[PDB]
RNA sequence: UAUGUUAAGUGGAAAAGGAUGUGGCGUUGCCCAGACAACUAGGAUGUUGGCUUAGAAGCAGCCAUCAUUUAAAGAGUGCGU
RNA sequence: UUGGCACCUCGAUGUCGGCUCAUCGCAUCCUGGGGCUGUAGUCGGUCCCAAGGGUUGGGCUGUUCGCCCAUUAAAGCGGUACGCGAGCUGGGUUCAGAACGUCGUGAGACAGUUCGGUCCCUAUCCGUCGUGGGCGUAGGAAAUUUGAGAGGAGCUGUCCUU
RNA sequence: GGGAUAAGUGCUGAAAGCAUCUAAGCAUGAAGCCCCCCUCAAGAUGAGAUUUCCCAACUUCGGUUAUAAGAUCCCUCAAAG
């Protein structure tokens, strides 16, 4: 696992606590609790973290890369923060906020609405641009794909609640 | 989606994966999805 | 209560003096229709003359069934014979001069060109 | 909530604002009592006995239902009322707002509530396959010997059986039916009757069973 | 008991075929001058030059397919009509 | 399905249609959910998941089948002795009568037509649908109950608004 | 209207410093599955629970009468047969 035991991880100014198995990793923005792979252990010298697999077994040697990756992305989260921002495409496509949620008028004769939860912010810009942040990538990835969910791109216009920078495949249909 | 028996490359971007116990193809032409293997 | 088979005097003046009814339309199993119901018919007796002839397979709208009608009151009310009017697919008439009584209850069905062509709506 | 037992009187029909036909069934709903209070700590689960009519008093040598032997009449003593014909019990209140003794009364229940009536159907005995169930009948005519039988009862070697459940001929009637999403059409509390609207099971002078719609 | 294999309830019914499932044995060529990876570093020139074809210059088809600005460069690996 | 074989049954295992009553499979006719589309939308096409429910009435034929007339959201395909005659029918088919064509010298024959032609049985057992008695449930009773389990329901159209 | 799913759609993520719905992990998703709704049900021999009623006097030791509470026989009936 290159990337488990080659790239090694970096704290930067943050508190991680290999409390036995399970880990918890706080910083600017919060803090992170996930119980990791058992059988791994984790050598931590100043400001880095390295982990490392026992048996070179196709099993150990897979979760060695996962669980490396893991806590890299809560430090990396923790310290950074994790932000995707989404594009609403379509005359009369809107985003608004209601106070911890967030409302869509995407032609659907009926506003949709996402509530926010906790380590979530919702925002909005130009009422096109909905922008979700927060500490973990696997819940703002969630979110994300919850909030293009309600109208993904459609084909032949484009229109659709779209990942900024995605490429959609546009078909030529014709009137 | 193509589900048969014989599930084999179409393209050169497609991929033979293996989800689930099942061996698919994924390709970014969607034709070129398969699903049994 | 008009099923498949019935015979019914035509009250107007489109040509066809009595029809026979090929079925009911409204939906699969449906049996028996009364005033506001739309049947598919057989004119079985025709004038010599006029728009339907002897033999045509058209649209006609009960009027004035024997079995009658419930209000919503509990008031009934009862014809001394069958008819039918042949509309035009458009829920309007092919004739021009509807004879005879009609129930008030086609003008829930939007027979309004029916209604108010006949001389009594009751 | 607000349930109630009484006895169906008959049917009638009254005339609705804007004046429709609104055909009533009468029931008469008098001596109500609560006579025990079921308890999640003491039987397992919450709900309220009421008991409904009015015995007469224990006598010696009593010769029929008329009178409360004594172990029902020591029940009915534990709470302060008289012994009653019949006792059932309702889950759908809430026990805290009821309370030993008391009268559940006839409005109770508003003129507009959704109720579900609880009866045991009208009796019909021994009856056959197409009265019990609605079968077709074989040709009156046409040489035919096949009237009013049940038609096959199965296959052939492949079962050599009968399935249960075949719909064969039997008694008809005397079930417990609950009719749901009837509405009180009005209350009398002098008369202590409730209107409800359209017909409920049973045969005149029945028990009946009203209670909030589950629905 | 010892040593291995299988993850499919295979064991406890089938086939042509299809498949980065998995273990064993040998061959073989790339290699700390540093392959294989996206290594987010450049991608173009006279030049589609010639048949240039609906005008079409990695697509309707004969390719003539010349050296490289260059640590590495193809009259464009290649998605395209 | 049409066959092959001749293994059970000739001291009898009634064969086609229809009626009555069903029951199961899913290779799904409709309705539910999807992927791909040479899917602009309404329309479609094809494949995948799904058996919960539903899945028409007539004309002609003994007909199954089929064609046609009108419907329908749809008019699914199969198994159950081509389910079901000790549940019904008896139009076809397969006795005895008669006739036509045809074959035979003839008696007669044809899976060629045509008219006619007895459908028995009081249910012992299992099974099934309903109803009672006995004992049990560690005293003898009256009533009110929980719910381990079991069964039932489960379909869908059109119009208005957006 | 809840719970778990199918086909499917995913998020995070290594095997394979890339990609990847899957291996670990977390979602979402059908008239179908379980519950919800209706009815029956403790012979549920695993025979359940609650409230109430009855409670002695011989024994020569009950293998005990006869009675309580409660039922019935029998009789008048129907909302039941
Ligand atoms: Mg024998």
């Amino acid at each position: 696992s290159r990337v488990g035991k080659k790239i090694i991880d970096i704290p930067s100014d943050v508190t991680v606590t290999f409390d036995g198995n399970h880990v918890t990793v706080k910083g600017p923005k919060g803090e992170l609790s996930r119980t990791l792979n058992e059988r791994m252990t984790f050598k931590q010298e100043e400001n880095t973290i390295e982990v490392v697999r026992p048996s070179d077994s196709k099993e150990d040697r897979t979760n060695h890369g996962t669980t490396r990756a893991l806590l890299n992305n809560m430090v990396q989260g923790v310290s950074q923060g994790y932000v995707k921002v989404l594009e609403l495409v379509g005359v009369g496509y809107r985003a608004q906020m209601q106070g911890k949620d967030l409302i869509l008028n995407v032609g659907y004769s009926h506003p949709v609405e996402i509530k926010a939860e906790e380590n979530i912010t919702f925002s909005v810009e130009k009422n096109t641009v909905v922008k979700v942040e927060g500490i973990s990538k696997e819940q703002v990835g969630a979110l994300a794909s919850n909030i293009r969910s309600v109208r993904p791109p459609e084909p032949y216009k484009g229109k659709g609640i779209r990942y900024q920078g995605e490429y959609v495949r546009r078909k030529e249909g014709k009137t | 989606m193509k589900v048969r028996p014989s599930v084999k490359p179409i393209c050169e971007k497609c991929k033979v994966i293996k989800r689930k116990g099942k061996v698919m193809v994924i390709c970014e032409n969607p034709k070129h999805k398969q699903r049994q293997g | 209560m008009i099923q498949q088979e019935t015979r019914l005097k035509v009250a107007d003046n489109s040509g066809a003096r009595e029809v026979l009814t090929i079925k009911v339309l409204g939906g699969s199993g449906r049996k028996t229709a009364n005033i506001g119901d739309v049947i598919v018919c057989t004119v079985k007796n025709a004038t010599p003359g006029g728009v339907v002839k002897k033999g045509d397979v058209v649209k006609a709208v009960i009027v004035r069934t024997k079995s009658g009608v419930r209000r919503n009151d509990g008031s009934y009310i009862k014809f001394d014979e069958n008819a039918c009017v042949i509309i035009r697919d458009d829920k309007g008439p092919r004739g021009t001069r509807i004879f005879g009584p009609v129930a008030r209850e086609l003008r829930e069905g939007n027979f309004m060109k029916i209604v108010s062509l006949a001389p009594e709506v009751l | 909530t607000k349930g109630i037992l009484g006895r169906k009187i008959g049917m009638t029909q009254v005339f609705g604002e804007n004046g429709e036909l609104i055909p009533v069934t009468v029931v008469e709903a008098k001596e109500n009592v609560v006579l025990q209070k079921k308890t999640v700590e003491v039987d397992g689960y919450n709900a309220i006995q009421v008991g409904f009519e009015d015995k007469k008093a224990y006598k010696k040598d009593a010769k029929s239902n008329k009178y409360a032997n004594k172990p029902a009449e020591g029940h009915a003593k534990k709470a302060d009322a008289a012994p009653k014909r019949f006792i059932r019990e309702f889950r759908n209140v809430d026990v805290d707002a009821y309370e030993v003794g008391q009268e559940v009364s006839v409005d109770t229940f508003v003129a507009g509530d959704v109720i579900d009536v609880t009866g045991v159907s009208k009796g019909k005995g021994f009856q056959g396959a197409i009265k019990r169930h609605g079968q077709s009948r074989g040709p009156m005519s046409h040489g035919s010997h096949f009237h009013r039988a049940p038609g096959s009862v199965g296959m052939a070697s492949d079962a050599s059986r009968v399935f249960k459940g075949q719909k064969m001929p039997g008694r008809m009637g005397g079930n417990t039916v609950t009719v749901q999403n009837l509405e009180v059409v009005q209350v009398d509390t002098e008369n202590k009757v409730i209107l409800v609207k359209g017909n409920v099971p049973g045969p005149k002078k029945g028990l009946v069973e009203i209670r909030t719609s589950i629905k």
